[PDB]
């Protein structure tokens, strides 16, 4: 059987795929890039359906960010960060977060350029 | 045992500044790098197409990616020391801060250099270069050292 | 859109190639057989473009590469000729076995030492 359907050449995982955009961009134009592809930044759901996530180097952008009011951290999607999921560490002031192995998330500027992973569904 | 280790230093000296590593294999330098060119300080290294390049990447990353703020404060130096120990097959890391010659581990919210390079450091050396692959460096590096016909 | 595969339900699938990373350690041998239990081989470097995403490998992986003592050369599993170019062989520990890591580097190491291993199912 196959895994998909996905966008062409992004890898295929348990009813998700992922593409690894060497292109550093900040976090907005990342967010505008996986959107003009019909797919969003990475979301964090499951450490074991995404259990790939734990052997990527480097630092990318996920869909995770920071409303200062309510002081808490979501998905594009609106969803809460679900707990026991991600371990957050502060790094730099700002509102957005690096995804790195394993399964962190690093506090970075928004407008600061890094590459970025997105994330499509089924 | 042995020990690799990586002496980051960034000194803000009024209106110049100079950024430097140092390599050291056993506390012995092996490389060496002036914020621009990185070059071999012992005969094992002379014409390594490896590790060289790598650490060429990874040095000059390190400081341009630091977002080091205009201060009227003169003088500021830091430090950020990186060492990795392979001994009795088992992997242990040691790293330290130093403000102006001074350790400190403690950061405080005002949004400062000493701050910044505190919560940065290990993150900015770490992108492409973890505990890991320090030690396997090290490991690759002890290999040339005693095959060295010098 | 597009389909990837045939793969396992339960595998990494990149352009139509399979993968799965155990982090179980074992010996090369082990490894081997283990990939080998699951109808695939360790993991074989063929090409740079239909496996660029192995640049964002973490950590260090028993691969197929084979040691053939006669003439020095490095092979794999299969038989099949490590292309030129492909991997930079670092020498660390003496052995006839390598372990994959980024950036398409291979660490020869002793055979016998237990590390983690990337299983491939190419067709």
């Amino acid at each position: 059987s196959y895994c998909g359907p996905c966008p062409k050449n992004w890898i295929c995982y348990k009813n998700n795929c992922y593409q690894f955009f060497d292109e550093s961009k900040n976090w907005y134009e990342s967010q505008a890039s996986c959107m003009s592809q019909n797919a969003s930044l990475l979301k964090v759901y499951s450490k074991e359906d995404q259990d790939l996530l734990k052997l990527v180097k480097s630092y990318h952008w996920m869909g995770l960010v920071h409303i200062p009011t309510n002081g808490s951290w979501q998905w594009e999607d609106g969803s809460i960060l679900s707990p026991n999921l991600l371990t957050i560490i502060e790094m730099q002031k700002g509102d957005c977060a690096l995804y790195a192995s394993s399964f962190k998330g690093y506090i970075e500027n928004c407008s600061t350029p890094n590459t970025y992973i997105c994330m499509q569904r089924t | 045992g042995h020990k690799l280790a990586f002496n980051f230093n960034l000194e803000i000296n009024g209106s110049d500044t100079h950024s430097t590593v140092d390599v050291d294999l056993d506390d012995s330098q092996i490389i060496t790098f002036d914020g621009k060119d990185i070059r071999p300080t012992i005969p094992f290294m002379i014409g390594d197409e490896i590790f060289l390049p790598f650490y060429k990447n990874v040095f000059s990353e390190f400081f341009s990616l630091f977002r080091r703020v205009p201060t009227s404060t003169p003088y500021e130096d830091l430090t950020y020391f990186y060492e990795c120990d392979y001994t009795d097959n088992k992997s242990t890391f040691d790293q330290d801060y130093l403000y102006n010659g001074e350790e400190y581990t403690v950061k405080t919210q005002e949004a400062t250099n000493k701050n910044m390079w505190l919560t940065t450091s290990e993150f900015r050396l770490k992108k492409w270069f973890d505990g890991e692959d320090c030690i396997m460096h090290l490991r690759s590096l002890v290999r040339k050292m005693e095959d060295s016909k010098r």
